[PDB]
């Protein structure tokens, strides 16, 4: 069904669909990892552990509610969870935990156990999660001196450094009515429409969040954490791509549809794709793949992920996956971009549309923060079927033809070629 | 081709250096650097510690070798200048 969207300070967005019931309300913040200067990255996160640390008893035992969070780089959410009858219970807790009472959250040996769980959790990404904290360098890497490259979790000293009087300026100057916007996504219909416009629900500081001036950026660079411990290779690529609110956001995104997923030990994603798979099957080259499309406001990074046990031909799995972006950006087949189309409808109406409200309210609400009303399904299928070769030709001539590039390594990488033989071929060829 | 025989280093990938563990590297994508600014200040100061590291190594072996020959020429002076005519019998006996 379709969304309404009303804004006095707040902004209350409602998504109601009868089919779920299990409704659920919360609060999306403007501001995430995006803002915050390096002194001290890691207070967005930690404010997600301490929401996600004691209330939780609160919410279990007076009544039923499960709450949830996730910060990727703006789009800061704390979803509550609840029953369809339970909504106004809901945004009770919501209120008595994020305007008053909001001293004792913030209990000292609680924030000395939430930042032992925290050290502990991040120091175990770091030694374990190679997938992510190569793309977690990448970003930190492709986005040098700008608050777009710091991890969303922040470092080890940076956890260490500050205790109380950082975190409670971050919520003074980032926890506003300028840029909050409830959610009621689940099986309500107009209730939310009015309980949030009311005397008793208010948000503090009705001022204005501070505005950085150095906005972002984007320059080719290399990061080699160099582990030949461990048995495989992480490398992952990055061009740069296109924020949100773009008329070629959908372009990109069928651009990375195009040459798709593949994993070798399933064999339904071993006889599917384009000239590349078949190409890296004749001789063994690696074992995954992930062409993503990442979005933004300020920026965005459209790139590759990979991961391969032959250590031996990285040049030449980095070779084909080069000739293939070429061939892309100068001959494309009608029949692939049919597929493309296809294939880019069932994953966008999987990712959109899932069964779990959590997820379409996050959403809802990065689309709400930084549009005002979010694009129903039709119209996403109406643009997208408007996509046609010479568009994708002439999208791919300005973004993938001689354009930095970014890349992230570990384990492994000593056939790396460092920077200019996986640079230079791009334009170098009998074109 | 077919395996060689004893070797200290392979080809990439099993060069065969020491194992390590811990080093990060980077770098600023050529393109974007306008490399050179300073390069004639560069330049002296380069040549400015390359010169003071090698003080002797150059100045003491080809003086004391032009010493040596100025010394053999001056000799030759002393004997092959309207001279020899009273010092080669000596010399030759
Ligand atoms: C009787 C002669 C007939 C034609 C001879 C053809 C071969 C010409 C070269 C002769 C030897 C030169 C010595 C160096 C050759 C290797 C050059 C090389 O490696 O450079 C590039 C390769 O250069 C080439 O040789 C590519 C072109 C192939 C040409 C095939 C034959 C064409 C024959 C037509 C005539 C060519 C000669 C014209 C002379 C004016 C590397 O880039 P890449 O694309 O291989 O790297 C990709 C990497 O993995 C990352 O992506
Ligand atoms: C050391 C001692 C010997 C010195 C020479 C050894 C290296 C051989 C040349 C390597 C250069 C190279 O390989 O150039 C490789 C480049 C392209 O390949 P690419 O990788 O740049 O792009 C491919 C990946 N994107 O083609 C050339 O330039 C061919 C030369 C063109 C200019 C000459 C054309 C012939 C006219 C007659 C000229 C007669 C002189």
């Amino acid at each position: 069904a379709e969304v309404t969207q009303l804004s006095n300070g707040i902004v209350v967005a409602t998504e109601h669909n009868p089919s779920a019931h299990t409704a659920s309300v919360g609060v999306v913040f403007g501001s995430g990892a995006a803002n915050e200067n390096p002194y001290n990255n890691g207070v967005s996160n930690l404010w997600k552990n301490i929401f996600l640390s004691k209330e939780n008893s609160a919410v279990a035992a007076k009544e039923g509610l499960a709450l949830s969070s996730n910060i990727s780089r703006d789009f800061q959410s704390y979803i509550v969870s609840s029953l369809p009858g339970s909504t106004d219970k809901s945004l009770d807790f919501l209120n008595q935990s994020f305007i008053q009472q909001k001293a004792n959250l913030l209990s000292s040996s609680n924030f000395e156990a939430t930042k032992k769980s925290v050290l502990k959790q991040v120091q175990d990404f770091e030694e374990n999660d190679h997938p992510n904290r190569v793309l977690e360098h990448l970003h930190s890497t492709a986005f040098q001196n700008t608050p777009l490259s710091l991890p969303t979790r922040g470092t080890l000293e940076s956890l260490e450094n500050l205790v109380v009087a950082d975190l409670e300026s971050f919520a003074n100057n980032h926890f506003l009515n300028s840029n909050a916007v409830v959610v009621g996504t689940g099986n309500i219909k107009h209730e939310d429409l009015v309980n949030s416009i009311e005397s008793k629900n208010l948000s503090l500081q009705t001022g204005t969040k501070p505005v950085l001036k150095k906005k972002a950026a984007f320059l080719g660079s290399e990061v080699r954490l160099r582990d030949d411990t461990l048995p495989k290779a992480w490398i992952s690529l990055a061009v740069e791509g296109e924020p949100v609110n773009s008329p070629n956001y959908f372009v990109a995104k069928l651009a990375a549809q195009i040459f798709g997923s593949y994993n070798a030990f399933e064999p339904a994603s071993r006889l599917q794709g384009i000239k590349l798979l078949d190409n890296i099957q004749e001789y063994q080259l690696c074992d995954n793949f992930n062409h993503f499309s990442l979005s933004y406001k300020d920026s965005g990074l459209w790139g590759f992920s990979t991961a391969t046990r032959n250590v031996t031909m990285i040049d030449d799995l980095i070779h084909f996956t080069l000739k293939q972006w070429n061939r892309l950006t100068i001959s494309v087949t009608d029949t692939e971009v049919e597929r493309a189309k296809s294939l880019l409808k069932l994953q966008l109406g999987q990712l959109y549309e899932s069964g779990n409200p959590v997820n379409d309210a996050n959403l809802l609400g990065a689309e709400v923060l930084i549009k005002g009303s979010k694009l129903s399904l039709g119209e996403a299928f109406k643009k997208i079927d408007a996509i046609t070769v010479k568009d994708v030709k002439a999208w791919a001539g300005k973004r993938l033809w001689d354009q930095d590039i970014a890349i992230a390594g570990t384990g492994q990488i000593e056939g790396l070629l460092d920077y200019m033989r996986i640079r230079s071929d791009m334009s170098m060829m009998r074109w | 081709g077919p395996p060689s025989g004893k070797t200290y280093m392979g080809w990439w990938g099993h060069m065969g250096g020491p194992k390590q563990k811990g080093i990060t590297s980077y770098a600023v994508s050529p393109y974007a650097q306008k490399p050179l600014q300073g390069i004639f200040h560069n330049a002296v100061f380069n040549s400015f510690r390359r010169f003071k590291s090698q003080f002797l190594y150059v100045l003491i072996p080809a003086g004391i070798y032009w010493y040596w020959w100025k010394n053999g020429n001056e000799y030759n002076e002393f004997l092959y200048s309207k001279a020899g005519r009273e010092e080669l019998e000596r010399v030759n006996v």
